[PDB]
């Protein structure tokens, strides 16, 4: 239906022209697109790419003075840039502490580590405790460093 | 409670500096206390609301402008295009300040001061207040320096990471 053909291979220019042929497609939702992307990466073995390696992990941050309260934003800290960079590298930043959260980032403030540990124990699925240094040291390596050294 | 210390040169003795402190509760309109010292003896006087209002009415001009001129004269707020002359007589203990203008002098104010019975206490209090002022301002300056250094470092780091983000 588009420019691409079946019996002749494709090149960069041909694919660009075929893409320009399409008009638009916005019938999907963020969850469906994320699931499709993850399935494609798993199927075609594209997880080694520099980005999209945080897609499979949901990340929560201690950017609220009180856990699960949106009226106490702590904007104006390095945690904001850390969260934003993580999301840029494909991370799914979640603003609500749901049971499906698998990663939590904690900064220099260890006051609420006990609350996080208690919530992890309560939940059926446990999320490993991580520090903001791990992502900073991992970005330059473009790979997921072991969490044993930054639990 | 607000206080302001100023240096002045009396025309009676135009060779030594005399220091005048104005202390007012909230604003200069209600009133203030004037303490004028030369390092050996100090003279203290008070001005209340009634005398300021009476002088303004005698001044034949609005109260707001009178208080503005008073602040510009006593509180060291004088700009470039204005000259003030202070005259103090010790035998009568009479103070008064005027505004020189091209060989034309306006008698802005005339106060009466009473010699204190102990200048050491007042001089010590003045220098103590000023020392506290410096001690407190130094802390603010150093804290602001620390915060600015931290902000500069953080800004540099964020921009450096933005370069890589854009490149990718």
């Amino acid at each position: 239906c588009y420019g691409d053909s079946y019996f002749i291979d494709t090149d960069l220019n041909q694919l660009k022209e075929v893409f320009s042929g399409i008009k638009n497609s916005n019938e999907q939702t963020p969850e469906e697109m994320a699931s499709l992307i993850a399935d494609l990466e798993y199927r075609y073995s594209w997880d080694c790419s520099p980005l999209s390696m945080f897609r499979r992990h949901t990340v929560y941050l201690d950017s609220y003075a009180v856990i699960n309260d949106l009226s106490t934003k702590n904007e104006g800290t390095r945690l904001a840039i850390k969260a934003l960079e993580l999301r840029f590298h494909g991370a799914k930043v979640v603003s609500c502490l749901a049971e499906g959260v698998s990663h939590v980032i904690i900064g220099e403030d260890h006051s609420r580590v006990a609350d996080f540990k208690a919530f992890r124990r309560t939940f059926k699925r446990k999320f490993k405790i991580l520090k903001e240094s791990w992502v900073t040291d991992s970005i330059d390596k473009c790979e997921l460093q072991e969490e044993n050294q930054y639990l | 409670m607000e206080r302001k210390i100023s240096r002045i040169h009396l025309v009676s003795e135009p060779s030594i500096t005399h220091f005048l402190q104005v202390s007012w509760e909230k604003t200069l309109e209600s009133g203030f206390v004037i303490t004028l010292t030369d390092g050996h003896s100090a003279w203290t006087g008070t001005v209340s609301e009634s005398e300021i209002s009476q002088e303004a009415d005698d001044m034949a001009m609005e109260k707001g402008k009178y208080v503005g001129e008073l602040r510009k004269a006593l509180l060291s707020g004088a700009g470039p295009a204005d000259v003030y002359t202070f005259n103090f007589s010790k035998e009568s203990c009479y103070f008064f300040f005027e505004k020189n203008l091209k060989d034309v002098s306006f008698r802005l104010g005339s106060f009466n001061l009473e010699k204190v019975e102990n200048p050491a206490e007042v001089i010590r209090e003045l220098i103590c207040y000023c020392l506290d002022t410096i001690a407190e301002n130094q802390a603010k300056n150093e804290h602001l320096q620390k915060e600015n250094e931290r902000l500069l470092r953080d800004w540099n780091d964020v921009q450096g990471r933005f370069e890589k983000c854009v490149s990718a």
